[PDB]
């Protein structure tokens, strides 16, 4: 990810965006949607036992925000 | 469903680095299509895979669909490609508290009583929801528009229905003495470590610095706590409150948010 500092990522335009978008806050499920589970194995392309092996860490009582 | 989400590098404009942290680099970024700005961090899947710690990449992001407050960097979402995995990240516009304390040595009362009030309400909501921080100190800690603290990492933190876990976690100077005993221990260890973060804040180093691991063990576990000369009354009597051997003698969230040094300094804003 190393490109030429466009001009938006800097002094007043960075500012300004930074601002507007800390007044106005956009619906964030509308934008980024579920947080999807995590499946170890597909994201490292291996199988181990803490993968499947949970501890009551696993367990929610109160919902997902988003 | 209607609410799971394609996200790729290509939904995104890299603006510039934010820095180094554990297992890749930062960035500031937007969203080509809605002009969102985020923070991207970049995380190498196989330094993670290397070091084991897999689970506690799934503990963040779990604690992340659960959890949201003002004083908590939010992650938006996640996902990955072959090699890296992408958090994004709610941007921190004043950046790392440690950077700024690189300026200054020590913060002002106020600017630290209101990190503390920010963090006492965080980690009660937290607790509520039966997460256990176990790593609050400065380096963890970023700045938003208006200065509001912000807890940037869970990766060290787990979500704990009986609130009793064993894991030794954090880093040397914020280790609580029932962790470095190798006991079970509840959330209490977080109130600890907000007393030790009070201290470092105001005073530029942590109460149990020391040359040697064996010593700062040793300074620990004795609550060996020496204010400075320069430390006003209110906030050594807040640190003498949470820095205390026993966990249940420890003073509570609720109190610290009432405490009158919190109460007298802190000029704390939230976002809309
Ligand atoms: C393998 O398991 C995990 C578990 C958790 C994570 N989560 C994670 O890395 N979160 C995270 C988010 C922000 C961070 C860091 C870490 C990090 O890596 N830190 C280090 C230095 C100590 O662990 C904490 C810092 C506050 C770090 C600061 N970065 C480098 C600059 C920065 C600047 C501005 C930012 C910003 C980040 O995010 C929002 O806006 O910002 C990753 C892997």
């Amino acid at each position: 990810p190393r490109k030429p500092i466009p001009t938006w990522a800097r002094g007043t335009p960075l500012s300004q965006a930074i601002i507007h978008q800390y007044y106005h806050p956009p619906n964030l499920l509308e934008l980024f949607g579920t947080i999807l589970p995590l499946d170890l194995e597909d994201i490292f392309k291996k199988s181990k036992p803490r993968y499947h092996k949970r501890t009551s860490s696993a367990v929610w009582n109160s919902p997902p925000l988003q | 469903g209607a609410n799971s989400r394609r996200l790729t590098v290509d939904d995104f404009e890299i603006g510039r680095p934010l820095g180094k942290g554990k297992f890749g680099n930062v960035y500031l970024a937007r969203l080509k299509e809605s002009h969102f700005i985020v923070a991207l961090k970049v995380l190498f899947k196989s330094q993670i895979e290397k070091e084991g710690l897999e689970h506690q990449l799934r503990r963040e992001i779990e604690i992340q669909a659960h959890l949201q407050h003002p004083n908590i960097l939010r992650l938006y979402n996640y996902f990955h490609d072959a090699r890296r995995v992408y958090l994004i990240l709610e941007y921190a516009p004043r950046g790392e508290l440690y950077k700024e304390l690189q300026k200054s040595d020590k913060l002002d009362e106020q600017r630290t009583a209101t990190i503390i009030e920010e963090l006492a309400d965080a980690l009660t909501y937290c607790h509520d929801k039966k997460v256990i921080h176990r790593d609050i100190k400065p380096e963890n800690l970023l700045l938003g528009f208006r200065g509001e603290v912000k807890i940037a990492d869970f990766g060290w933190s787990v979500h704990t229905p009986s609130l009793r876990r064993k894991t030794m976690c954090g880093t040397l100077d914020y280790l609580p003495p029932e962790m470095i005993e190798g006991r079970t221990y509840d959330e209490k260890v977080d109130l600890w470590c907000i007393g030790v973060l009070c201290y470092e804040l105001l005073v530029g180093y942590p109460p149990f610095e020391s040359a040697s691991h064996s010593e700062t063990y040793r300074r620990i576990l004795k609550v060996d706590v020496r204010f400075p000369l320069s430390m006003p009354l209110g906030a050594r009597d807040l640190i003498s409150r949470l820095l205390r051997y026993q966990p249940l003698e420890r003073l509570p969230l609720a109190q610290i948010l009432k405490h009158p040094w919190v109460q007298a300094h802190s000029r704390r804003v939230l976002p809309p």
